[PDB]
RNA sequence: UACCCAUAACCAUAUCUCCACAUCCACCU
């Protein structure tokens, strides 16, 4: 699912995701267009995986949707320190907390991206409430980038939860000793290094 | 900084973004001092060897052989217990050997093996004196008890006493005269000593080591100095001045001078062995590259690097295990 | 007198070397090195007083 | 030495000479401003010029 | 609360590198 993009980069991936469904709304559109489309996504995707259906849905500019949404959203009732809704973020909320494992079949995997840093106190505040509802981060610095390094991961602020439920003992166990190894490393170096050394191995094969 | 994120003249003193150095020439390395905090205490040497022995007249310890062989080899010194008897009366601050100190540790200890399967003619406690034929060729050293293993002896120069009821001292504790042993009233001690009681044959054996002092080198010296006022010294050295001839008053104020430095000055004598050894700091003994990479150093350097391992040594094999001999 | 300390230093040397030596057929290699006297020989000729 | 010729050595007889005088400045400049004052030997040499 | 009400973030200050020590030979008292 794409929001508030530039159209070539739509007509990029559309050509280029080799027939995976890319969902799109262009900053072009009025942003009642974009909520539209965006929910009707939801709930399609809501009855699909009440079918037991394994769902991935790929979220184009989470934080930057929370600013469309804002656009969106009028009134703010009581003004927050930046402006939005009290019952905003219940949308885009209910939208994420949505992704979840469930043991009867099918899943709901939703990956978003979040644009932070922007300088502005609404989307600073979006980072702080979505931090606390995700359960896997991905931090990508603005040094990292500038350096047209890619991917650009701050690699210790990037972590999970509850590793040993998706990991098992040995796998779990391993990683404990190596991140108790590589939380040392320095970010950037880490980089060269741990390239280096994975570019030797497939990860498993690292392992094995 | 190792960053330098929060380093410029708008913002120096806020603290750094990934990094927390304040700015600063490298000054800081030639006056910020480190430490070593010895796991052992050691004493200031000066304290020890200047020819008026600091230590050795604050103390009634002679300097050049007694303050070093306590300090240095296995010696022993003990303040609070010394009425056990070896031949020779009370001790008080005494110095005695390590060998005859260890000896009246735990008693008067003698072992023997015995051949297993063959019954010795000595029972579980019986009295056995010098020249006394144990079996058809044993024979003992000296009065004592002498204890029976299916297969063992073991001579000790204590005192079995036999009960029927129950226990009032267990195993472990050291008794005084006139202290219950066991059965209440009916057994009570007679000696200084240790009690085992040996419910085998219902038996208690008392030795004849009370808990007395152990301590050897720097950790015993901080031990007197702790147990040692000023104030009383003061005064006794005044009596023991004023009222005698010149020649002993004249070593009486010897110390008694060097007494009221320390308590008029401050400074405890406590501390005057040290603890925790000072580091200097890195530029006062900079390691400095000559040529092809090899550096020149400071012999500061090395003997902090010989301290280093030798109390990283000590505090390892500290650690792990006591092997006495290795210890010491 | 220099050259002899340190022909004793190589002699102390090969003692040893014999002494952890099992086979004989080893004269020239397995008894003598010559790090010793000539080290000796060297420090003599350059720093001595 | 190699890179500058270095300065003089004032040692304590030259010492015991200056303050014989009644040279009470002198001496505190030679000993802190001309030798051992960092920043005093800095601020001298900036003012100075 | 929204008009008032809500603000805190980004850049420019410098005497040093090695020369240590040992041995030896000289110069001036
Ligand atoms: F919002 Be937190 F993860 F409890």
């Amino acid at each position: 699912l794409l929001i508030d993009e530039r159209p070539e980069e739509v007509t990029d991936f559309r050509e280029s995701v080799q027939g995976a469904e890319v969902i799109a709304s262009t900053f072009d559109e009025p942003p009642q267009n974009h909520i539209r489309v965006a929910e009707f996504v939801h709930e399609r995707a809501k009855r699909i995986v009440e079918e037991g259906g394994h769902v991935m849905i790929l979220l184009d500019s989470i934080t930057r949707l929370a600013r469309a949404n804002n656009l969106v959203t009028p009134p703010t009732g009581r003004t927050l320190s930046g402006g939005l809704d009290s019952a905003a973020l219940y949308f885009p909320k209910r939208f994420l907390g949505a992704a979840r494992n469930i043991r009867g079949g099918g899943s709901l995997t939703i990956l978003a991206t979040a644009l932070v840093e922007t300088g502005s106190r609404m989307d600073d505040v979006i980072f702080e409430e979505f931090k606390g509802t995700g359960n896997m981060e991905l931090h990508l610095s603005r040094r990292l980038e500038e350096r047209r390094i890619f991917p650009a991961i701050d690699i210790l602020k990037s972590g999970t939860r509850r590793e040993e439920l998706l990991l098992g003992e040995e796998v779990t166990h391993k990683m404990w000793l190596l991140r108790k190894v590589l939380a040392d490393m320095d970010p950037a170096e880490a980089m060269e290094m741990l390239l280096a050394r994975l570019a030797r191995t497939k990860n498993n094969k690292e392992f094995l | 900084c190792a960053c330098g994120k929060y380093k410029r003249q708008r913002f120096e003193g806020k603290v750094c973004e990934r990094c927390g150095v304040e700015v600063t020439k490298s000054i800081v390395r030639r006056y910020r001092m480190g430490h070593i905090e010895l796991a052992t205490p050691a004493a200031h040497i000066w304290f020890v060897k200047d020819v008026p022995s600091k230590i050795g007249t604050l103390l009634d310890l002679s300097a050049t052989e007694l303050e070093q062989v306590l300090y240095f080899s296995k010696y022993i010194v003990l303040d609070p217990k010394g009425a056990i008897l070896n031949g020779v009366p009370v001790e008080k601050r005494q110095l005695l050997t390590d060998e005859e100190y260890r000896e009246l540790r735990y008693g008067k200890q003698e072992t023997y093996p015995l051949p297993p399967g063959v019954d010795a003619l000595v029972k579980d406690g019986e009295e056995v004196v010098k020249g006394q034929e144990l079996a058809p060729g044993v024979v003992s050293r000296l009065d004592g008890v002498a204890l029976y293993r299916f297969a063992s002896i073991l001579v000790v120069k204590a005192r079995v006493y036999p009960f029927e009821d129950d226990v009032e001292v267990s195993t472990g504790d050291r008794v005084a005269p006139g202290d219950v042993l066991a059965d209440g009233g009916k057994v009570k001690s007679d000696v200084y000593g240790r009690v085992e009681v040996d419910l085998v044959r219902n038996v208690v054996r008392v030795v004849e080591s009370y808990d007395i002092d152990a301590r050897m080198g720097a950790e015993a010296i901080q031990q007197l100095l702790k147990e040692l006022d000023l104030e009383a010294l003061e005064k006794e050295l005044l009596e023991e001045m004023k009222h005698p001839s010149r020649a002993r008053r004249a070593k009486a104020r010897k110390r008694l001078e060097v007494v009221r430095a320390f308590l008029d000055s401050g400074n405890r004598p406590e501390w005057m062995i040290l603890e925790a050894v000072p580091v200097l700091p890195p530029d006062l003994r900079p390691m400095v590259q000559v040529d092809g990479g090899r550096f020149a150093t400071s012999d500061l350097n090395d003997l902090y690097r010989r301290l280093i391992n030798r109390n990283n040594r000590l505090k390892k094999l500290l650690a792990q295990g006591a092997p006495e001999i290795i210890i010491r | 007198d220099q050259f002899r300390v340190g022909l004793a230093r190589l002699a102390r040397g090969v003692r040893e070397r014999m002494l952890m030596g099992s086979e004989d057929s080893l004269t020239p290699a397995k008894l003598v090195n010559s790090r010793p006297l000539e080290a000796a020989i060297r420090e003599f000729f350059s720093r001595s007083q | 030495g190699k890179a500058q010729f270095g300065g003089q050595r004032f040692g304590e007889m030259e010492v015991w000479a200056l303050e014989a005088y009644g040279a009470a400045h002198t001496l505190q400049e030679m000993l802190t401003l001309k030798s051992d004052d960092i920043e005093g030997r800095n601020a001298a040499y900036e003012a100075i010029i």
